[PDB]
RNA sequence: GAUAACCGCUGAAACAUCUAAGCGGGAAGCCUGCUUCGAGAUGAGUGUUCCCACCGGGUAAGGCUCCCAGUA
RNA sequence: UUUGGCACCUCGUCGGCUCGUCGCAUCCUGGGGCUGGAGUCGGUCCCAAGGGUUGGGCUGUUCGCCCAUUAAAGCGGUACGCGAGCUGGGUUUAGAACGUCGUGAGACAGUUCGGUCCCUAUCCGCUGCGCGCGCAGGAACAUUGAGAAGGGCUGUCCCUA
RNA sequence: UCGAGAGGGAAACAGCCCAGAGCAUCGACUAAGGCCCCUAAGCGUACGCUAAGUGGGAAAGGAGCCGACAAUGUA
């Protein structure tokens, strides 16, 4: 399959933001 | 105007008809501006347009 | 309607002989000794229902609020507390013991527990689909669900459609199940039939809901 | 019972009802009891 | 100048309660949602909520006239397949009369953000007794005018 | 409506009380008590009176004085039904308050008598139902007729006294 | 428990009428009853018990993190 | 739901498998009226969609015929449901042959043998699992139930006889 | 009339009803269409009809009614 559109800002930071690192 | 006319017993139906027919034409703008801050004043002015209706206001003209 | 409950805890399974020699597969439930903690009521509480607690922990796993609890009806603090939704909660009271032998040979109880969990289960094991044959070339889904609806009418899967999720780890509770024996001595009862859960899970053994 | 929407009479016994917003005819021959509908 | 628009602290809440006995249900939805709605009132603005807090009493003896009582459903889908359930009158009125006065209620308002905060002002009940007494409420007859 | 018009008569020993709409009859045999639909008034003179002529009016003129008459003479007098059994083997046993009936069926039948009405077996295959209320009356009568309707071919079942069965020719 | 077709009691409008006021019976169907989820039911509920009235911060009851595991 | 007419949107047809879902114009099961219904079984009609509705031979086949059963082997809509789910047997390419047509290149709702079925799921949707916050004190435990999902099939023998 | 036509109404709905937008206006009167609530204005006054939710779909025909009857979910 393949995107049917560009990704809106607000929806793509609102995954990257699940991207985190732990504090150790 | 509706709200304020009904609390002193007149619809706004015929509360505008008497003012025509007390010739206090007014407007809209500022007629619904003194039942909000004079209710006095508004209700001096339903009293005019109260008294410049006819007495029987359904028979024929 | 009356009902008369107790938690147990699966042992095992194994085989008896009835007098007419008929091997009975019974299931060997440790139920008992468990205490009444809590009666609730109409006004108190709104319903009718009874807490009865079994289990063996010390005293030092109870946190404080629990063992507050537990002090009320003053009995030694167990580790699993539930509530048999009966009709007839105001003949309990509090401390009472509910031995092993509530149930006599022949009564039919409702078993209940936490099934065994199956993890992921996929389409076939969860929902018993058929597949698309291994042979006459079939191109990679020998397993997959098929289809999952129509076309543009009404472009969208129909909730509720069967799909592949996690199995098993759910409450489940057999029926009519008949309590062969139960031994007094070690607190024991032989039901003829398989309860749900894992050796050692926690079951709970109630009056036949049905045939009353 | 007979169901159709021309309802009439056969004999003289039969009397034509309206019965919960729909007209039968009750005769003493059951033959000829009918409902419209 | 400018039409003065109410603050939040111009709007001073009453308390009505309406006595449903033998009246219309249509008439007292109507009645209800005037006053919930706040559009009686001369402070009465689109985007406010200004109306009164309405208690209904007797609310399980609407009369309702013709053959409502049997022939009005309320219809009610689950979004899954034939899920649609439905409930004369007769029955819903029969054990649920609350919960059928304020669904006529609702769909006498806005379906907005703010129409479900007006709705929340409504309380509804079937007995003639309102837990309601520490409000201080005033009954509030239905009449009409020249 | 040409029956409201008649007058009510009330014989002796009948104590009628008249509280608004509803009228409540006592008598030798019992008490009954009934609501009269509106606008349909009663005076005592009984006499049942209606406000207009309107369609609806008259109909609830006739049928309100006729459920009054019944009363008066159900109180005074009462009303029983009298049920005959044909067939083989058919037979009627009363026990106690309850009646045992044999419909040529694998079980017997018990039937219970509700309040206010009571059994009377003159034969076994004869009997009467009595009672103070006509719709309740005959409300028992017409359950246990359907116990066993009358055959087509025999005419074996219960049937109402006197009931001229139709009788079709078994081919 | 209420109902479909249907079967009736009483009964007019006008003797008869299962109906126009009323009262019953009557389906694997409808609501319950059985199993499971279920207060994000934002209307966010209820119960028993515990902590105790400190100075942005330290804490009580009680948690979380970490480790050994499975009944996962 | 057929064979058609219009040419208004847009320059892999079919069949099978998998998975559904809905309508009732009901095949079975449930209730009933009438019968040219003695009984068993039927015919017709009325109510009824909860569940159920087998396996094979021939043909690509839908269809259809047949075999053995069954309480029954229902009719339809959903892009004649469903190929970003599978097959690819017929059908709409290129090879070759037969019959017929054509002077010939070739053609035929004639036939015959062979003949590449791509995609890492962004959005909605669906199946499961978590994180955050809310629910005006903070917690542990057990629960009411507004609502929702699941299940609803049926045969043979004995007694009554 | 649209095409090349904005605005109001018919729930949405180029072609239907009203009406032809130079620009501003927190004044007034009206057109089609409406005046129980959604939603501006009548729970208008008076007489009469309808009992079918007819109004809020339909025929031959039968005695406002029946005739009336498809598929995602009231529709």
């Amino acid at each position: 399959a393949v995107p049917k559109r560009k990704m809106s800002r607000s929806n793509t930071r609102h995954r990257r933001s699940q991207w985190k690192a732990a504090v150790p | 105007i509706n709200a304020a006319a009904r609390a002193n017993g007149i619809t706004y139906n015929r509360f505008i008809q008497g003012l025509k027919a007390a010739n206090v034409e007014v407007d809209r703008k500022i007629l619904a501006e003194l039942a909000v801050n004079d209710a006095n004043a508004f209700a001096a002015l339903v009293e005019v347009a109260q008294k410049a209706l006819p007495s029987d206001v359904n028979a024929p003209k | 309607k009356n009902i008369k409950g107790v938690l147990g805890e699966k042992l095992g399974m194994t085989q008896v002989w009835d007098e007419n020699n008929r091997v009975v597969p019974v299931t060997v439930v440790k139920a008992g000794p468990c205490v009444v903690t809590q009666v609730r009521s109409n006004d108190t509480d709104g319903y009718e229902s009874v807490q009865i607690a079994f289990g063996e922990i010390d005293p030092r796993k109870v946190n404080k609020p629990l063992k507050g609890h537990f002090a009320k009806a003053d009995v030694t603090p167990r580790r699993h507390l539930v509530e048999i939704r009966t009709a007839d909660a105001s003949e309990y009271t509090l401390g009472q013991e509910i031995t092993a032998a509530v149930f006599e040979a022949g009564v039919k109880v409702d078993v209940t527990g936490k099934s065994k969990g199956k993890g992921f289960a996929g389409v076939m094991k969860r929902h018993n689909f058929r597949g698309l044959g291994a042979g006459h070339g079939t191109q990679r889904k020998h397993r997959s669900p098929g289809s999952i609806g129509g076309c543009a009418t009404p472009g969208r899967v129909f909730k509720g459609l069967r799909m592949a999720g996690r199995m098993g780890n759910e409450r489940v509770t057999t029926q009519n199940l008949t309590v062969h024996a139960v031994d007094a001595e070690k607190g024991l009862l032989l039901i003829k039939g398989a309860v749900p859960g894992p050796n050692g899970g926690l079951v709970l053994v109630r009056t036949a809901a049905k045939g009353a | 019972m007979k169901v159709k929407p021309s309802v009439k009479k056969i004999c003289d016994k039969c009397k034509v009802i309206r019965r919960h917003g729909r007209v039968m005819v009750i005769c003493d021959n059951l033959r000829h009891k009918q409902r419209q509908g | 100048m400018r039409t003065y628009s109410p603050k939040p602290g111009d709007v001073t809440r009453q308390w009505h309660v309406i006595d449903a006995q033998d009246v219309v249900l249509g008439r007292l939805a109507t009645t209800a949602a005037t006053l919930l709605r706040g559009k009686h009132k001369p402070i009465y603005a689109p985007h406010v909520d200004a109306g009164d807090f309405v208690i209904i009493i007797n609310a399980d003896k609407v009369h309702l006239s013709g053959n409502k009582r049997t022939q009005k459903m309320a219809y009610r889908h689950s979004g899954y397949p034939g899920g649609l359930r439905s409930v004369r009158y007769d029955d819903l009125l029969a054990n649920n009369p609350e919960k059928a006065v304020e669904k006529a209620v609702k769909g006498m308002l806005p379906k907005n953000s703010l129409g479900r905060q007006m709705l929340s002002k409504l309380k509804v009940y079937a007995g003639e007794n309102h837990p309601h007494a520490a409000q201080q409420p005033v009954p509030f007859e239905i009449t009409q005018v020249a | 409506s040409r029956i409201g018009k008649l007058p009510i008569t009330v014989p002796a020993g009948v104590d009628v009380t008249i509280d608004g709409r509803t009228v409540e009859v006592k008598g030798p045999k019992g008490t009954l008590t009934h609501t009269v639909a509106a606008p349909i008034e009663i005076v005592k003179g009984l006499n049942v009176t209606r406000p207009n002529d309107e369609r609806q009016n008259k109909a609830l003129h006739g049928l309100s004085r006729t459920l009054v008459a019944n009363m008066i003479t159900g109180v005074t007098q009462g009303y029983t039904k009298a049920l005959e059994i044909s067939g083989v083997g058919y037979r009627v046993a009363a026990k106690g308050s309850n009646l045992e009936f044999q419909l040529g069926y694998s079980h017997p039948i018990l039937v219970e008598a509700p309040e206010g009405i009571s059994f009377k077996v003159e034969s076994p295959t004869k009997f009467s139902v009595e009672g103070i209320d006509k719709q309740k009356v005959g409300e028992v009568a017409a359950n246990i007729r359907k116990l066993r309707k009358p055959d087509p071919y025999k005419a074996k079942g219960v049937k109402y006294a006197g009931e001229v069965i139709r009788r079709k020719v078994g081919k």
